[PDB]
């Protein structure tokens, strides 16, 4: 996921 | 829903000089967010991306910082090539947005200042016929902006008039203005002298011609 | 043939076409970005490598994006006199930390919603009434956006200023060019195109  | 908020709405710099604008999101969008440049009539041009990587062949006079909710864009070293509105954006969601771009900083550069000269244009001959007539006056070359006024027979004008103003020139960051006046042609074969008069400042300089 | 701008009555559904290829990675979108006359710019949507499409809450149910083969379509599905805007598209691209942003972007479409009918420009010399002289043509009252304007077949370039267009109370739109010259010059001949009326007009001016 995004900023993961 | 994501709200990203620019400040200031505008800002002025000094060639050579240093300007930071500022970038705000209302939650956290974890660094994904993008600067763009956009000069007028053309499409943004990516200047930015992951908070604070440069696009391809971005100049390193540009900066990017920040994270969480606070994110910021520094120019060091302003030329005038660098005179256009800078947008941030998020990159974060798709989902429930009002708009993924904040509301844009307009960042003007201060040149070398020159005074303008001014150029009257009488309307063309086959105009009035029209039942409109359009009188033209350009203001040459300036920086800083001018005001534009325009008397007929002696009297402000305050309707009809519309101004149009090039891009700061990105060698030079001067400016060029067209300001038109439009009258029917009834009123203007009731009056005689046209006058475009162009202030800079406290000094003012005028074309006019006679009907 | 494109003209850059479009010229829609209202209720008529426009669709306008990405020229930038649809995404090749699976994180990356197609967008769709609107710039309303003196305004910053608002997204509209964009379209994942999934088919699921997302809008600006403003924009859901006023626009579709679809994709076919690898072309990126925009359709306003009722246009009205508020949808008159420069459009864009633009393609992004993300991975677990890092998105790249909005690297490639098309060239905008000038798109005016109105009623009233397509206008070819009235063309107007500009001259004065001494080493140099500036002449220019006054290009009046036209619609849709835009026109183009060259000097002598566009053999004259240099100390040429064309002005951005200005959107008349009318509705139509007006613009100036002018062009410095020395003063024993030649006359030199405007060449002002309409491609939405595919008029053309030459005027040739001097002092």
């Amino acid at each position: 996921g995004k900023g993961a | 829903a994501i709200k990203m908020t620019q400040t200031p709405s505008s800002v002025s710099a000094a060639v050579g000089g240093t300007v930071t604008i500022n970038c705000q999101a209302s939650e956290d969008i974890k660094r994904y967010l993008a600067w763009y440049q956009q000069k007028p009539g053309q499409p943004p041009k990516l200047l930015i991306y992951a908070a604070s990587k440069l696009a391809s062949g971005v100049s390193s006079r540009f900066k990017g910082s920040g994270s969480g909710t606070e994110y910021t864009l520094t120019i060091s070293g302003v030329q005038c090539d660098d005179a256009a509105t800078y947008y941030c954006q998020q990159g974060y969601t798709s989902s429930n947005v009002n708009n993924a771009f904040g509301g844009g900083t307009e960042v003007v550069v201060k040149g070398d200042p020159v005074a303008p000269t001014v150029l009257i244009f009488p309307p063309a001959a086959d105009q009035v016929a029209t039942g409109t007539v359009t009188i033209v006056c350009v203001a040459n070359k300036y920086f800083p902006d001018v005001t534009v006024t325009w008397e007929v027979d002696g009297t402000t004008q305050t309707t009809g008039i519309e101004n149009s103003k090039t891009p700061q020139n990105s060698a030079d960051c001067t400016y060029n203005l067209s300001s038109t006046l439009t009258l029917t042609s009834t009123q203007y074969n009731s009056h005689k002298e046209y006058t475009c008069k162009v202030t800079q400042g406290t000094t003012s300089v005028v074309q006019s011609f006679n009907r | 043939e494109e003209s850059g701008g479009r010229l829609v009555t209202p209720g008529t559904p426009l669709t306008l076409t990405c020229t930038v290829s649809a995404c090749s990675l699976y994180h990356c979108t197609m967008n769709w970005v609107r710039q309303a006359p003196g305004k910053g710019l608002e997204w509209i949507g964009d379209i994942y490598t999934d088919g699921n499409t997302y809008y600006a809450n403003w924009a859901k149910g006023r626009f579709t994006i679809s994709k076919t083969s690898t072309t990126v379509d925009l359709k306003i599905t009722s246009p009205t006199t508020e949808d008159t805007a420069t459009y864009f598209c633009a393609r992004d691209s993300w991975d677990a930390s890092s998105y790249y942003g909005l690297d490639l972007w098309g060239q905008g479409t000038l798109v005016t919603v109105s009623s009233g009918q397509p206008k070819g420009p009235s063309v107007f010399p500009l001259a004065p009434c001494s080493s140099t002289v500036t002449l220019g043509c006054l290009v009046k009252g036209y619609l849709p956006e835009p026109v183009t304007v060259t000097w002598n077949s566009g053999t004259l370039t240099n100390g040429v200023r064309t002005f951005p267009s200005v959107r008349q109370s009318s509705g139509l739109y007006s613009l100036s060019s002018v062009v410095s010259v020395t003063s024993s010059s030649q006359p030199v001949t405007c060449n002002v195109a309409h491609p939405a009326t595919n008029t053309k007009v030459d005027k040739t001016v001097a002092p």
